[PDB]
RNA sequence: GGUACGAAGUCGAAACAAGGUAGUUGAUGGUGAACCAGUGGCUGAACAAAAA
RNA sequence: UCUUUGCCUGGAGGUUCGUACAGUUGUAGGUAAAAGGUAUGUUAGAGACU
RNA sequence: AGUCUUAAACACACCGCUCGUCACGUAACA
């Protein structure tokens, strides 16, 4: 049962429109094709702890450990623009204060529910990528990489 | 004249696409001049109210500052030789109301006729 | 119920329905949407919507269309101009028959058959717009969202980048109305694969769907939903170079499906529609109809010949001869202008693909020049001959009056439509309708010119002010904006140092007068009063 | 200037320079490359050269 | 010596509203005669006359 | 974790919570003020210094940082740290000529350029 | 009679925090000095405070 | 963003129809901080519990 | 006794803060 207020206005989502996804993939593919041609290219796959389906290593390069004293919005990935050249964030909502002034392209993959409620993530994300079914990124990218 | 000053509040919005405006004879003529300069994407008279679109570029809107000079309680008039001193070394847009219709400040000096400063667009101090 | 079921519909999908026509609610100055041409202020893009009560493209629409196209083309910021329409299930009708009825009775009223100034003023305007779209210096994207009736596809076929979709159609039946195709329509028909244009004009076969792009008319299949999106991401086009701009626009073009109705019938059209004479092909179709129907292939061919003949017997025999003579005349030119250079079949195929993709290599870039050179020459000849046959037909053919009224009255209701008898077929030289015409005063050589032909129809004296010659010429339009400050005039390419100006006041004075609706209304009104009173 | 001109789509030039940001010569249409193998084919198809407006050419 | 500049004809298919179109068309004719009508001495007419003319008609180019 | 500075030739901390990509030999700092605060505790009073240091390139960059420290010398260094991390781009004319004069406000203030 | 400033003595513990057993205010009464009793209004009001 | 009414300029102070009607902040001897408030600490015969 | 919550005109922080009558002296509106 539910005793709360029933909403009346239904907001529309144009960022994740079915037709808009056509150009999103086409434009994104061109950028990746040119980058892989060059030698010595490395990427970064940043996720979340809840993502059990995605295996993670023990150590992480570029990770900085800081203390509570004098930590006014310290940038964790400050030195992550030397060794890496492309970061694919999976939780832009959580990683929003650190990627505000990052000097690397961010391939964030958010969901329409978070985009509408948290539009601030649009400024930090450079190349927007859609996410069909928009439920859990852990099992979302696995299907795409294992098609047919 | 009162309805003319009510257009600045609606057109001066950041997080918006289209805003309504009361219908008026003088208001319709003003929108024509702004569209020529490329400040308004478009407008449509929806009967009792006029729907005017907003133009944006790289997030920020094209309009950043609006100054109302003329008011219903008084009337500002400047001679052809005095308007140049007021308006100098600037990129602003001043709406001039002359006898032969409504024109911008650039055209008022060309004809040399005494206009009337209504409002300012993209103006500093 | 299940999501995977065949008959499954999402309630949310039907809740977000929108009217595509309402998307163009906002326009340029003027709250009341009644202008024949509209424009929307965009960054790096030029919007142009053709809105009309019934898609009637009269002189009023052409005057506005020419100004907007030139204003946007000269602007360097606008790297490309897009065209579209606003009518529901309709497109540019292209000089509807209602306007032609007045030009026929007035011209044939006088004994001398002197063409008035109004008749020639409107006809010459149609050629200017047709040449501008083909010779556009920037890409011209256009989509046929509505159905085309009669000769009204000149604004999409002649465009630099033509597109189509499922909600499109192609209808062209000039023989039924007894009128020659205008707006340089013969150029596209003669450039089709094989003799497809001849069959599509004499019979007037209708085509819709993917067949348009597969036939050769269009070259893109962009969806209507792409145009609104272009207005939102147009600020990133000026950052890249000129060549890189065209690459981004290629992401909107989709693929074409496998579907064609004339896959096997194309060979029959070329075999039959091949005689240089109209009277010769008549026996060819009749012979096939009486052919002994045998096997499976013979059965289909026998019915095809019997059905096609019925349509040609309900048109004007004289009209069919004029259209066929002009379409084939320009077509034969391509076989000689390109063959004399020494080109092979294999080489020509590669050149055709240059228009469907942007060249990048030096070898590929050179091929594009050849296609542009031949195309520019063919259109000039087709338009020049098209005007010659248009003026003579209106002053000699008397059966054109009945056809114009029959179709005009039938639009409101079929009950008012009547089939006229046209006229009995007669032999003709099919050469007198393509003779050059000039208006030159020197006649010391025993009537060297003597107006159009030696004893043909003459033009009014008032037509010696704007157009010194009746022939359709090409004007050297500028490609950069003008200026008034002395410092800016020095940067314009066409800026002579002997006068300090970037334009000729005398030449530009007449150009503005020609493109003026207010001046034309007064001239048209004066002629109407004279005809009604006496 | 570069900001206002992009949206204003109007003359937004300075006093000293002349049309620096708006002037965009067609560098991919006029200076197009031409080879000697295909030049002979376009001579008989293009308009013959009969003009007098350029001395330093 | 003077140098009267030519004036372009107003466009008939103006996209502006009817109220502005009529005013613009009339204003074009005023400019033409403004540069081709030298004004007389100041002493000719009254002071009052001058003030009204300035706010009703453009300024001539041949004072 | 060091970077050479060939005309000086001495070890300097590279990262220390600072982007190594950004050259540190191209920026300048300007001390504004060194304010002093007071804190009360159970025994007596505790004083901690503070400073506001603005760091930004003199071409197209500007920034203001604020921090705290136990001593004036340490406060200055900490304040400068925030300025670097909060560097923002400006919209400046190529020709070195503004369009219109800007005006600025926060409570009583006015800074007319 | 009343008021200002400087110095400073005696007689009292009114305001702060529910101890003066809440405390400012409009109009009266009363008392060597904090001001006190009653009615109206306010919070610039403390403690305490529900299932079948 | 626009029309019109009303009101204030740090704090602060005054002799020891006619005893009626009307009307009132202002001409000083003196002073340089009255005061809104986010946070910390302390006090509390003010509430609760290892 | 050690914490938590709330209030405060004190923060050399309750040995805090602050008011009134009377006594003496110097003055401006008398």
């Amino acid at each position: 049962m539910n005793f709360n207020r029933i909403p009346t206005r239904l907001s529309t989502h144009y960022v994740c429109d079915p037709y808009t996804t056509l150009m999103h993939y086409r434009r994104t593919f061109k950028f990746l094709q040119a980058l892989k041609a060059k030698p010595n290219c490395r990427a970064l796959c940043l996720g979340n702890k809840n993502q059990v389906n995605i295996s993670w290593p023990k150590h992480f390069d570029g990770l900085t450990v800081v203390t509570s004293a004098v930590a006014a919005q310290s940038s964790i990935l400050s030195s992550a623009s030397v060794y890496y050249s492309l970061i694919i964030c999976l939780d832009p909502v959580l990683f929003a204060k650190h990627l505000y002034r990052i000097n690397v392209p961010v391939l964030g993959v958010c969901t329409p529910r978070e985009i509408h409620e948290h539009p601030e993530i649009l400024k930090v994300i450079d190349y927007l990528l859609p996410a069909p079914c928009s439920r859990t990124d852990a099992a979302l990218r696995q299907l795409l990489q294992r098609e047919f | 004249m009162q309805r003319a000053c009510e257009m600045v509040v609606s057109l001066l919005r950041v997080d918006a696409l289209s805003q309504r405006c009361p219908f008026h004879v003088l208001n319709v003529q003003i929108l024509d001049l702004l569209q020529r300069e490329g400040l308004i994407r478009g407008f449509k008279v929806d009967g009792t109210k006029i729907d005017i679109l907003l133009k944006h570029y790289k997030g920020a809107p094209v309009i950043r500052n609006i100054r109302v000079v003329s008011k219903p309680s008084r009337d500002i008039w400047l001679t052809p030789h005095e308007l140049k001193f007021r308006t100098r070394f600037n990129t602003g847009l001043w709406i001039m109301q002359t006898s032969c219709g409504v024109i911008s400040h650039r055209d008022c000096l060309r004809m040399g006729i005494g206009g009337k400063m209504l409002m300012a667009i993209n103006n500093g101090y | 119920f299940f999501r995977t079921d065949p008959g499954f519909i999402d309630p949310e999908d039907v809740l977000f329905a929108e009217d595509p026509v309402r998307t163009w609610s906002h326009a340029d100055g003027g709250g009341d949407l009644a202008e024949e041409v509209l424009e929307r202020s965009n960054v790096g893009m030029g919007t142009c919507i053709l809105n009309n009560a019934s898609g009637v493209l009269n002189m009023k629409g052409l005057c506005g269309l020419f100004r907007k196209l030139r204003d946007l083309e000269v602007n360097p910021l606008k790297r490309f101009v897009v065209l579209t329409s606003r009518h529901r299930h309709f497109f540019s009708t292209g000089f509807d028959l209602k306007e032609l009825l007045f030009l026929a009775e007035l011209t044939q009223k006088s004994t001398e058959k002197t063409i008035p100034l109004v008749a020639l003023w409107q006809l010459r305007n149609l050629c200017d717009v047709a040449y501008l779209v083909h010779n556009y210096t920037k890409p011209l994207i256009v989509l046929m969202n509505g159905a085309t009736a009669g000769s009204g596809a000149s604004l999409c076929c002649l465009a630099n980048r033509s597109a189509a979709y499922h909600s499109s159609s192609f209808t062209c039946d000039p023989t039924a109305y007894g009128w020659i195709p205008d707006s340089g329509m013969s150029f596209v028909l003669a450039n089709l694969r094989g003799s497809l244009g001849v069959f599509l004009a004499l019979t007037g076969h209708t085509l819709s769907g993917p067949d348009l792009i597969w036939s050769g008319l269009c070259k893109h299949w962009i969806s209507p939903e792409a145009l609104p999106f272009l207005e939102l991401t147009a600020e990133k086009q000026l950052e890249v170079s000129e060549r890189e701009a065209a690459v981004l626009l290629e992401e909107h073009f989709l693929d074409a499906p496998d579907a064609y109705s004339l896959d096997d019938w194309e060979e029959v059209i070329h075999e039959h529609f091949d005689a240089p004479t109209v009277a010769e092909v008549r026996a060819r179709l009749k012979a096939t109809a009486s052919r002994q129907s045998t096997s499976v292939e013979g059965q289909l061919h026998a019915a095809w010949a019997r059905a096609v003949l019925d349509r040609l017997a309900r048109r004007s025999p004289l009209a069919a001869d004029v259209t066929f003579a002009l379409i084939r005349t320009v077509q034969q030119l391509k076989k000689q202008i390109i063959q004399d250079a020494g080109i092979f079949r294999s080489e020509w195929h590669k050149i055709r693909r240059t228009g469907l993709s942007v060249p990048f290599t030096l070898q590929g870039d050179c091929r594009k020049q050849i296609l542009e050179a031949v195309e520019d020459r063919l259109v000039q000849e087709a338009l020049q001959l098209e005007l010659r046959a248009a003026l003579r037909l209106l002053a000699w053919s008397t059966d054109t009056i009945d056809g114009l009224r029959s179709e005009c009255a039938g639009r409101l209701n079929p009950e008012y439509a009547y089939r006229p008898q046209w006229k009995q077929s007669q032999r003709f030289h099919k050469e007198s309708y393509l003779t050059p015409l000039q208006d030159f005063f020197p006649t010391i050589s025993s009537s060297r010119d003597a107006a159009s032909h030696r004893a043909g129809p003459h033009i009014s004296p008032s037509c010696a002010y704007f157009f010194p010659t009746p022939e359709f010429t090409v004007t050297p339009r500028t490609f950069f904006p003008l200026s008034a400050h002395p410092l800016i005039r020095r940067i314009h390419p066409d800026f002579d140092e002997e006068t300090g100006n970037d334009h000729n006041p005398y030449a530009m004075h007449k150009l503005q007068m020609q493109w003026n609706h207010s001046l034309f209304i007064q001239e048209r009104m004066q002629a109407l009063r004279h005809f009604r009173n006496v | 200037r570069t900001l206002a001109n992009a949206t204003g789509q109007k003359y937004d030039l300075l006093v000293a320079p002349g049309e620096h940001w708006m002037h965009w010569p067609d560098r991919w249409f006029r200076p197009i490359s031409t080879e000697y193998a295909r030049m002979l084919e376009r001579i008989k198809k293009k308009r013959p050269p009969s003009y007098r407006r350029g001395f330093r050419a | 010596p003077p140098t009267p500049s030519p004036f372009p004809l107003p466009p008939s298919p103006s996209p502006s509203s009817p109220a502005s179109a009529a005013a613009a068309k009339a204003a074009a004719f005023a400019e033409q005669a403004a540069a081709q009508t030298p004004e007389p001495s100041v002493l000719v007419r009254s002071a009052e006359e001058w003030i009204k003319r300035d706010f009703f008609f453009p300024l001539s180019h041949q004072p | 974790q060091t970077v050479y500075d060939a005309e000086k030739g001495m070890f300097v901390r590279e990262r220390e919570g600072v982007d190594p990509l950004i050259k540190l030999h191209e920026l300048r700092q300007t001390l504004l003020s060194v304010s002093r605060m007071m804190s009360m505790n159970k025994q007596g009073r505790v004083y901690y210094f503070r400073a506001i240091v603005a760091v930004g390139n003199g071409r197209g960059l500007f920034g203001i940082g604020i921090a705290f420290g136990p001593s004036p010398k340490e406060a200055r260094s900490n304040a400068a740290l925030a300025a670097i991390q909060n560097l923002d781009h400006i919209d400046f004319d190529v020709g070195r000529t503004l369009t219109t004069p800007v005006h600025g406000s926060e409570y009583s203030a006015h800074v007319k350029i």
